[PDB]
């Protein structure tokens, strides 16, 4: 999967 | 809630072992290890392009720690301060400093 975090 | 949730102005996601598989398939250039970071684009004005990071590394540690996955790079930078990923790079370990932003919408 992907799951991008913006932090 | 108040003040929470450091801000780097970069996409981090974690390595699934998906993912973690498919950089192995693609570039043959990676350790035989499936836990850490990805990093996916920095923006132009902060601190990890600042820092001398790049949008095409893997993160693992941060200021003495063991980071598996983005939640736990996450908390790391709302949590510490002062980030020291080490990233590396050609046949050598290089020490990178980041500082995060505060900001709350």
């Amino acid at each position: 999967d992907s799951r991008i975090w913006w932090v | 809630g108040s003040h929470m949730k450091k801000y780097i102005g970069i996409r981090m996601m974690s390595l699934t072992s998906s993912k973690a598989k498919e950089l192995k398939d693609r570039h043959r250039d990676f350790p035989d290890v499936i836990s850490g970071a990805y990093i996916i684009e920095v923006i132009p004005d902060t601190p990890a392009e600042a820092g001398g990071l790049k949008e095409n590394d893997v993160i693992i540690s941060i200021n003495g720690q063991s980071v598996v996955s983005a939640n736990d790079v996450s908390d790391v930078i709302k949590r510490e301060s002062t980030l020291n990923m080490v990233v590396r790079r050609g046949n050598e370990d290089i020490m990178i400093t980041v500082i995060p932003e505060e900001i709350d919408p």
